[PDB]
């Protein structure tokens, strides 16, 4: 039978300063025992001071994470260039996860 | 489906489909609310070229919406029907859901917006009615009386009448009617009802219908001879 | 009177779009006949191409419907097509359905039944055509079947339509008055289509070279149409005679 | 009467009023012809120039259906893009089922369906354009004209627009100067010369010609555009005709 | 008859010009934009003195820091009004912040043209929506039956609207207090009023950043018609 | 488009009137009548035949009278197809009634819901209304004998004694003369054949121009029958009356 | 006459009245300029007010980083239109890595616009659009009209008085064409265009709205005090 | 839910019901009322899946109320005991079924009779002196079999249910928490308070 | 595009006619005569066969048209609205009938059921009513024999004997003359025959005369034997020989 899901592997990680804050993740793409590639992003600047990283299933990963940018670039059309807060983001992508909660993106969500 | 556009703006700013469908309402029996300082009650116009009758089955012109909650009309009595039954199903609806029977206000707000509707829906025609909706809120003693018309606007009064010969009724209350002291019992309110009936019905025998709600759904239809009291009443004191 | 702009009834009880597609057949101003053999039914139509710049072999009026199965049009070319593109569809769909082909008779009705469905119907505007469906069926023989814009059609012995219809008509009639027969008493198809063209001169009273004329044959399992020189072929046997 | 007012309704006559001013509007348009030649199919189109400000090269009206139909029309500029999208769609799903692409005479039929549909209700209007097509197969060259009634023919040459009469005549001078038949290359510069001469019936705005053509040998069976010098040549040949 | 979304000779909506005429029959309705707040006022027209005024809505709360003044064929706003009220509780649940009063204001503007042959005719009612934001402030906007909203520093709509929009030109600077646009706003209403001006038969409002949207008690409008009067008799 | 050939069936006139219904009414008044008396005993159904010629099968015909369940029976006036078609509609909820509840429909509730179908044709759907008014004859164990009218508007209303279709204010007068409320199935029976003899159009009434019908609780004990009249039936109760 | 009711009626002189009147729409709209280099493209805007109390009406809409446009007649139907522009854009940028070319851009506004010129019911926009862009083959200037013709431009005008800026557009063509590596330059030139549109009003601080789109420059709008260097 | 019983006598119909609310290993509640009134003179227990026993009996409740209302007029109980066994029935069909059974208790004031209808998730209805539903039942009828007679008072009746409850306290694996018990007869409907 | 027509085509006048219907009923007038004439033990139901050209085949043109094994039908109108009319009836003669009850509806059901369809087309969208009136001849075991005519309004009616179209006000006449409750079905063929020459014009012969019967049972006409219970259909369609021999004994 068809299983729609694979494990990509890698590992992510944020840390949050006073004035400032990090999100680190490793380059290396795995399935089960071989390397895709060394060097994969997938850390991604998203626009407005964000910075986003969805590890686990890679194609749900980009799915979700272009389906974020989209949501901050219509955030703009939609509401006179405002900055998308932080907070803001947050929420928004719980709506997007929260979404297909029958079928579900497998990732672990940083921002 | 049928999708014309029935109800259109005339150059002048006018919905005529909307003022035409308030004639009908000025052609309808006439109606009256009037509400005490405890009560409320409905007086209704029955014509009486109607004879041959069989008023035990005949539809009554105040009908339950709850127990609690009543309604009356002036119009067309087929598009009445449509209405009354929307709003007895919202009522238990609401009871279902909120675990509380409707306000007055909600009540008339709900079938002012069902009016409102169908003056821009395609393939429709208004509702050639104007109701007044009266009773009491759940755990509450004061009066409610409210007004609507086809358009969808809705209103509040202390007394209103619609219908036929209305503006000649309303004439009256507006002068008999004191806001300062509104009728402080219940034989008081009836017989300003019916005071008010009698300046446009014609005889005061089968003729005038009396529907009195009081607070905690306690409501009451008068019978014949009990409204003829009244009218015995108010016709001897008249001869001064 | 919007009567007369939709198919409802007038009050002398008449559909007058109906009338007028009616009018609209003869707009193309040719004339068709169809008879039948022993063995065949064939049918022949006037070919006129006015402008120079035209490919006349693009330029018909005749049909081939099915295997078995040709057809006539007397109206304007695109509702032509349009009857002839569904006309193909549903003896397709007959074939498929039922594991036999349809006959003549059969696709008039279906096609007779359409254009009824016009005259009920409000936005639906009748085809203004009237089509004649030829075969020869292996049931009933060399058949002839014609259907109009009413919805209406029937069979024929033989049959004529266009401007100069009543003429070539009863040409026709007082053949089959003379012969005491349903029929042309004749073998071969070859000189059942140069008696078409034959009684067509009689009836018209013009002369026709090979470009004048388009003419279909129906056999037993097949319907073909003549080409130029076939007709050109049929055309010099008619004049040494 | 009132038999006019609405799409779909035959007149006393047994005429759709709303087809044949539709029929107005094509007139109304610019010049476009077609012309068959040996192997192949050539267009043109005149294109009024109404302002020093548009940009030489850069509106094309002549479209390409498939790899090997091109179509141009005169009237509704809008209508026929439309027209153009749905041959496109009908060509596809003709490719997709089976699998060669579409016949000349099969692409005409759907185009002219279409159309018709277009004559058979009042909630639609008319085609408001006459469009010239066609192109290479594997039965060989084939041209067509389609009208706003959904009447379309094959063609030895066609025009349509404001200056169709001039085109037409001059058309059918080529027709019987050349009986054996008119080369690729040659129905170019023929098509530049008829353009210009056409441009007589239009003389107020100077105008750019737009060329294109299809052919077994010169552009392998597949819509090409002609460009460049062999533009230029052609422009200048129909240059020194008009003088 | 003819269709419901067709054009004029002029390049107009036919019915979106006739439902204009709608407008100006009805109740005054005036707004004022001020760097402490933004003010609505309006008419409430008892059509008959045994009506109860104060059941008469005519000033509506969108959301917190979104109010809302109408005026025509008021039935028409209750639909409008429910879709702001959706718009910016879902904005809310979507984005963990206040909606900002333009985009409010544009998605209530999306309804007006979903008619024709969607609803059957265009609204009947116009619209003031006023309101406080982070980014562009206290702000009041204008919306019409077209579609089109524009952004006022002071705006009246309704039977009175030409002559209130002249004195309101005059009137109008950027320095306003609070305290002066609720007067301004009574005056105006006083002048163009058929009836006398009292707390019955006027209803105010405002918007501030730190309160947010409120509807006056009639007792609280009643001191400020008091002082009204008093200012203008004092010179 | 097609807006030009709308007639607009659900409108208002300037004057607060359904356009439509009214002329529908009009049409009906051209029907056969029909009358309805209520006894304390029992319900009589009447109705004329329109014109009828010699040649008509008058046994096996059905016009005006007909069954809608055991306990419920209509008289028709207006056009037969369009009562047909509400007929059955009325039939099928009156099984769907039972089959839910277990007991027989209450006639109220099925005249109510009969008259709100042809509300709706007022009201939307750009149709043209039912032109047919019933006369509604039945028994329940609530309210007992009950007749009913309806009409095109979809308004319904009860009655003692009531006439549809022909010379209603005519018939009405001589009811409204000679009705009074303690009276009996047989004497209702000739106070309807009385009426209609007068109204009449027609030059004398005859049994084959009438059908007759009664709803009497005179099966045996505590239950209700009804009787759609036979020709011969009909021709023995109109000399029994002393009209033929 | 009797030809006018809707858009699905020809006229016996083959005339569509329901679009010609939609036309009419936009010369009732404020005037607006486009014009480019090589380099960049410029649109530049004369927004409208109700009063003095009013705001400015916002004539000029962004579509993409590279793309957008400026309006002319009916608002609403400007933002549908601008919105199924962006729609378009993101289309190409999502499924295929690509940023919509300025002419594809112009054939899906075309298309959109016909199918409301032929069906019954609906109704022609009451709009016109200047759509400016840079992409793969340079600046780009397109004129869009509501009865479906787009059309491409070194330059022009559209809404009232817009005769003026066009006929200087097309006196000074030889001269802005060149503008290359200069945006301020080519702003210049389109304020002095569309200049030659106004009567008795003149260009003030809140009245003036500027876009520009180039080779090292997104789709960036001025308003406000951004564009006093320009009076 | 569990226990429902219900006892028809010669003037009364007398439904009894456990209080106990039970998820997993913890008694979440022990005054739960496992009933709704219908009607004055009308009243249904219920009993099985959590959550459809109380959004079911308060479907049922809010009809009937709309149906009295709408005719002024109360439906008899075996109208009501039809209508909701037709429900039922749809409803064993559907993509989800509605898994409760009732027990539908009520006074005929046409007939001056007591009327007891027993109701499964399937639509399976019977009219029933007595009657159980759940594991109840394997106690409760053949007790009611030798103890019950047609003619019994309501204070007779009263007590010939304590002997079920007792029966079932005694024998039960599991603590029901005791029963409400609820009387219906030409008065309506009155509880019980001490029991 | 879409039918945009939802809205009815026949609406009530100020006089209270339904004009659709009344225009329907004139083009019923301007149709050829057709009759139907009951017997003890049969019923007739005949037509001229108005020939469009001499040319046209009339044979393949049937006015009178089977429904069931047991029910026929002729009209006078539109002969397109009546061909529409018979395959729609054949049809819900099955569906909503045979295929249920295994057994052919008795002839005032499948009546009402045609009267249901011409209803429906005098007030659904989009639609005229249907130019024909028909006349409908049948027998069933619990009903026996029986005609009926079915109008443009879907009203119907039985008939003893009647005709309807051109010359029906005249035929009415004769046959009320000749009508008795004890005639055979060979006296009510001899009757249907002098009825219809006084509306005929032209040619008088079973090559122009349409005539079926609605009689005993025909095993012969069944198609297969064995089945006991199964005796053939009731209706017959007179050939043209049969026709010729009742008119030389005229
Ligand atoms: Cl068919
Ligand atoms: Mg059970």
């Amino acid at each position: 039978q068809f299983n729609p899901y694979g494990d990509n592997g890698g590992t992510i990680l944020g840390i949050a300063g006073e004035d400032f804050a990090v999100l680190a993740g490793d380059t290396r793409n795995i399935t089960d025992y071989s390397i895709n590639s060394r060097y994969e992003p997938k850390v991604f600047d998203c626009g407005d001071n964000i910075v986003m990283s969805a590890n686990g299933f890679a194609a749900d990963g980009d799915a979700l994470v272009k389906r974020f940018k989209n949501s901050v670039k219509w955030y703009h059309f939609d509401h006179n260039d405002k900055k998308l807060s932080i907070n803001s983001a947050a929420r928004n992508i719980q709506h997007l996860l929260y979404g297909k909660r029958f079928f579900p993106y497998y990732v672990h969500t940083i921002i | 489906g049928y999708d014309r556009a029935l109800s259109i703006f005339s150059p002048d700013g006018h919905i005529f489909q909307v003022e035409y469908a308030l004639e009908a309402v000025k052609r309808g029996t006439c109606a009256v609310g009037v509400k005490g300082k405890n009560c409320v009650v409905l007086g209704c116009e029955r014509r009486s070229t109607l004879k041959l009758q069989d008023t035990r089955i005949t539809p009554s012109k105040v009908s339950k919406i709850d127990s609690h909650v009543v309604l009356s009309f002036s119009g067309l009595n087929a598009d009445s029907r449509i209405l009354i039954e929307k709003a007895r199903v919202e009522a238990q609806s609401h009871r279902l859901t909120l675990e509380d029977p409707v306000t007055v206000e909600y009540l008339t707000r709900y079938v002012a917006g069902v009016q409102q509707r169908y003056t821009q829906s395609g393939g429709v025609r208004p509702f050639g009615v104007s109701t007044l909706i009266a009773g009491f809120d759940p755990r509450d003693d004061e009066p409610k009386l409210y007004q609507t018309e086809p358009s969808g606007i809705y209103s509040s009064w202390s007394a209103q009448t619609i219908g036929r010969n209305s503006k000649t009724v309303r004439e009256f209350l507006e002068k008999n009617y004191d806001r300062k002291e509104p009728p402080a019992t219940v034989e008081e309110c009836v017989k300003l009802t019916v005071r008010s009936l009698l300046e446009v019905v014609q005889t005061g025998a089968k003729n005038i219908e009396i529907t009195v709600v009081k607070p905690d759904s306690d409501i009451v239809a008068l019978s014949s001879e009990e409204i003829n009291q009244y009218v015995t009443q108010i016709e001897q004191e008249k001869q001064e | 009177g919007y009567d007369r702009h939709i198919t409802i009834f007038s009050p002398e009880g008449r559909l007058y779009q109906v009338e007028y597609a009616f009018k609209a057949t003869n707009q193309t101003n040719i004339n068709s006949l169809a008879v039948r053999g022993k063995d065949c039914t064939v049918v022949i139509s006037q070919k006129k191409v006015p402008d120079k710049l035209l490919d006349p072999t693009t330029v018909s009026y005749i049909f081939c419907i099915s295997r078995t199965i040709g057809m006539v049009v007397n109206g304007p070319i695109p509702d032509a097509r349009n009857a002839a593109l569904r006309a193909k569809a549903e003896a397709a769909e007959f074939r498929y359905k039922y594991g036999y082909d349809m006959p003549c008779d059969v696709l008039a009705k279906r096609m007779a039944n359409l254009s009824q469905i016009y005259t009920q119907r409000a936005y639906m505007r009748p085809l203004g055509v009237i089509l004649t469906f030829v075969s020869v069926d292996e049931e009933l023989g060399p058949s002839i079947y014609k259907t109009d814009p009413a919805g209406y059609y029937v069979g024929y012995k033989a049959t004529a339509t266009g401007p100069k219809q009543q003429e070539i008509t009863t040409n026709l009639e007082n053949h089959f008055k003379k012969s005491k027969i349903d029929h042309i008493n004749e073998e071969s198809w070859e000189k059942v289509v140069e008696f078409a063209i034959t009684h067509m001169i009689d009836a018209l009273g013009t002369e026709f070279s090979k470009n004048d004329l388009e003419v279909g044959v129906a056999t037993k399992d097949k319907f073909f149409t003549l080409s130029a020189e076939n007709i050109e072929e049929r055309l010099v046997a008619i004049a040494e005679q | 009467t009132g038999y006019d007012l609405s799409n779909s309704v035959f007149s006393p006559d047994g005429r759709n009023f709303q087809v044949e001013y539709a029929v107005k509007a094509v007139e109304n348009g610019t010049t476009s012809i077609g012309i068959k030649c040996n192997d192949g199919v050539v267009f043109a189109v005149e294109k009024l120039i109404t302002s020093k400000l548009l940009v030489p090269q850069k509106n094309v009206k002549i479209q390409v259906v498939d790899r090997h139909i091109g179509c141009v029309y005169s009237g509704l500029i809008p209508d026929g893009r439309h027209l153009v999208n749905r041959g496109r769609e009908e060509a596809a799903s003709f490719k997709k089922l089976y699998k060669t692409p579409i016949p000349i005479p099969a692409f005409a039929d759907r185009l002219g369906q279409y159309v018709q549909a277009h004559t058979l209700y009042n909630s639609v209007r008319p085609f408001g354009v006459s469009t010239i097509f066609g192109g290479v197969d594997k039965n060989g060259a084939h041209l067509y004209m389609l009208e706003p009634s959904g009447s379309y023919w094959g063609y030895k040459g066609a025009a349509t627009g404001k200056g169709r009469q001039s085109a037409k005549a001059e058309l059918e001078k080529l027709v019987d100067h050349h009986p054996e038949g008119l080369s690729a290359r040659e129905a170019v510069k023929q098509a530049a010369k008829i353009i210009y001469l056409a441009h007589e019936d239009n003389k107020e705005k100077d105008f750019e010609l737009e060329i294109s053509w299809c052919s077994l040998s010169e552009t392998n069976g597949l819509h090409k555009f002609v460009k460049g010098d062999l533009l230029q040549e052609a422009i200048d040949f129909a240059q020194k005709e008009i003088n | 008859d003819r269709g419901v979304s067709t054009f004029s000779p002029e390049g107009r909506l036919f019915q979106v010009e006739y439902s204009l005429e709608a407008i100006k029959l009805g109740s005054t309705a005036i707004g004022i934009a001020t760097k402490e707040g933004v003010v609505l006022g309006v008419e409430k027209r008892a059509t008959s003195p045994l009506l109860e005024s104060d059941s008469i809505e005519k000033i509506v709360e969108i959301d917190r820091h979104i109010g809302c003044a109408m005026s025509g064929l008021t039935a028409d706003a209750r639909s409008m009004i429910e879709h702001a009220r959706t718009a910016a509780v879902t904005h809310n649940l979507y984005y963990d912040e206040d909606i900002n009063v333009e985009s409010l204001t544009q998605s209530v503007c999306d309804l007006a043209l979903r008619f024709g042959e969607l609803m059957s005719r265009p609204f009947g009612v116009a619209l003031l929506i006023a309101g406080h934001d982070a980014d562009d402030g206290y702000q009041l906007f204008h919306a019409e039956p077209s579609g089109t909203f524009y952004r006022y520093n002071a705006k009246a709509i309704g039977s009175g609207s030409e002559g209130a929009q002249a004195e309101l030109l005059n009137e109008w600077h950027s320095s306003l207090t609070l305290k002066e646009a609720e007067l301004l706003v009574l005056k105006i209403l006083k002048q163009v009023m058929e009836e006398k001006l009292d707390e019955n038969n006027a209803q105010l409002s405002c918007i501030t950043k730190q309160d947010g949207f409120k509807i006056y008690d009639n007792e609280k409008t009643a001191e400020l018609i008091k002082e009204l009067k008093e200012k203008e008799a004092a010179e | 488009g097609s807006r030009r050939y709308d007639s607009r069936t659900t409108i208002f006139s300037p004057e607060g009137r359904l356009y439509q219904v009214e002329y529908a009414l009009e049409s009906i008044s051209h029907a056969g009548t029909a009358i309805g008396i209520m006894a304390s005993d029992g319900i009589v159904l009447a109705a004329e035949r329109k014109v009828t010629s010699t040649l008509l099968e008058q046994d096996t015909s059905t016009e005006k009278l007909y069954k809608l369940n055991d306990k419920i029976a209509v008289a028709v006036a207006g056009l037969t197809a369009d009562a047909e078609i509400l007929i059955n509609t009325a039939r099928i909820h009156a099984q769907n009634y039972l089959k839910t509840y277990n007991e027989d429909i209450p006639v109220e509730i099925l005249v109510r819901r009969l008259s709100d179908i042809k509300q709706g044709y007022t009201q939307h759907g750009g149709l043209r209304p039912f032109g047919v008014s019933f006369i509604y004859a039945g028994y329940d164990d609530r309210y007992g004998y009950q007749l009913y009218t309806s009409n095109p508007s979809g308004n319904y209303t009860g009655w003692k004694a009531i006439s549809v279709g022909a010379n209603t204010s005519a018939a009405q007068t001589l009811l409204q003369m000679d009705y009074k409320d303690d009276m009996k199935v047989d004497d209702a029976i000739e106070l309807a054949l009385k009426t209609l003899s007068k109204t009449t159009d027609s030059s004398a009434l005859t049994y084959d121009r009438l059908e007759f019908a009664t709803i009497r609780k005179g099966a045996n004990d505590g239950e209700v029958y009804q009787k759609i009249f036979k020709p011969q039936e009909i021709k023995d109760i109109l000399v029994k009356t002393g009209i033929t | 006459n009797n030809y006018d009711g809707d858009t699905v009626t020809f006229s016996p002189t083959g005339r569509l009245f329901q679009v010609e009147y939609a036309l009419e729409a936009i010369k009732q709209g404020s005037v607006t300029v486009g014009l480019r280099s090589n380099t960049h493209a410029v649109l530049v805007a004369l927004k409208r007010n109700a009063d003095e109390l009013s705001s400015y009406q916002k004539k000029i809409i962004k579509c993409d980083e590279h793309m957008g446009l400026s309006l002319a007649g009916l608002a609403p139907d400007a933002r549908v239109l601008s919105n199924y522009l962006r729609q378009q854009c993101n289309y190409s940028s999502l499924v295929f890595n690509r940023k919509l070319a300025v002419e594809r851009a112009g054939h899906l506004l075309c298309d959109k616009a016909q199918k409301n010129t032929q069906s019954y019911g609906g109704r022609p926009y009451g709009v016109g659009l200047l759509i400016i862009g840079y992409d793969k083959s340079g600046a780009h200037l397109l004129e869009f009209q509501p009865s479906g013709n787009v059309t491409e431009l070194y330059g022009t005008a559209i809404g009232a008085r817009s005769q003026g800026a066009k006929t200087y557009l097309e006196r000074t063509l030889d001269t802005f064409i060149k503008i290359d590596g200069n945006p301020d330059e080519l702003i210049k030139a389109g304020v002095e265009a569309i200049s030659q549109s106004l009567r008795d009003e003149s260009l003030t601080v809140d009245n003036l709205s500027i876009a520009i789109v180039g080779k090292d420059t997104p789709f960036t709008i001025y308003d406000g005090e951004a564009v006093a260097k320009y009076i | 839910m569990d226990i429902i019983l219900g006892i028809r006598v010669q003037d009364s119909v007398i439904l009894a019901s456990s209080k106990a609310v039970t998820r997993g290993i913890s008694v979440l509640k022990d005054s739960d009322d496992k009933t709704r009134q219908l009607s004055p003179h009308t009243l249904m227990s219920f009993a099985g899946e959590a959550g459809d026993t109380v959004q079911f009996a308060e479907y049922i409740q809010a009809n009937i109320q709309l149906y009295s209302i709408r005719e002024d007029y109360e439906l008899s109980p075996q109208a009501v005991s039809s209508f909701v066994r037709q429900e039922l029935a749809k409803s064993i069909r559907s993509r989800r079924p509605y898994q409760v059974n009732v027990l539908i208790g009520g006074y005929d004031k046409k007939k001056n009779k007591p009327e007891l209808y027993q109701i499964d998730y399937l639509g399976t209805k019977v009219e029933l002196p007595y009657g159980a539903h759940g594991y109840s039942g394997f106690y409760t009828f053949s007790l009611l079999d030798h103890h019950y007679r047609p003619d019994m008072t309501t204070e007779e009746g009263l007590d010939l249910l304590k002997l079920c409850v007792q029966e079932l306290e005694k024998r039960m694996p599991m603590d029901f928490k005791g029963v409400i018990v609820k009387i219906v007869d030409k008065d309506g409907i009155r509880q019980v308070d001490d029991f | 595009m879409t039918d945009r027509y939802s809205f009815s085509l026949t609406t009530f006048s100020p006089s209270g006619k339904l004009g659709q219907i009344d225009y329907a009923l004139t083009a019923v007038k301007q149709g050829v005569t057709s009759l139907g004439i009951k017997a003890t033990n049969g019923v007739v139901i005949a037509t001229e066969k108005k020939s469009s050209s001499p040319l046209a085949m009339s044979e393949t043109l049937s006015k009178v048209s089977l429904l069931t094994p047991d029910i026929g039908a002729v009209y006078s109108g539109m002969g397109p609205d009546y061909r529409v009319l018979v395959d729609k009836s054949r049809k819900v003669a099955h569906t909503s009938y045979k295929r249920i009850y295994g057994e052919y509806p008795p002839t005032k059901l499948l009546v009402s059921e045609v009267a249901k369809i011409m209803q429906e087309a005098t007030q659904s969208g989009g639609v005229r009513p249907f130019g024909v009136s028909l006349l409908i001849a049948g027998h069933d075991e619990f009903n026996g024999f029986s005609l009926y005519q079915v109008d443009p309004s879907g009203s119907y009616f039985p008939w003893k004997a009647t005709a309807i179209g051109k010359g029906s006000v005249a035929a009415k006449t004769f046959l009320e003359k000749r009508w008795n409750d004890e005639l055979e079905l060979e006296d009510a063929i001899h009757i249907a025959l002098l009825t219809l020459k006084e509306s005929v014009e032209g040619e008088f012969n079973g090559d122009t005369i349409e005539l079926a019967i609605i009689g005993d049972e025909n095993p012969d006409l069944l198609g297969y034997t064995g089945i006991p219970t199964d005796k053939g259909p009731r209706f017959r369609k007179l050939t043209s020989q049969e026709i010729n021999d009742r008119l030389e004994a005229l």
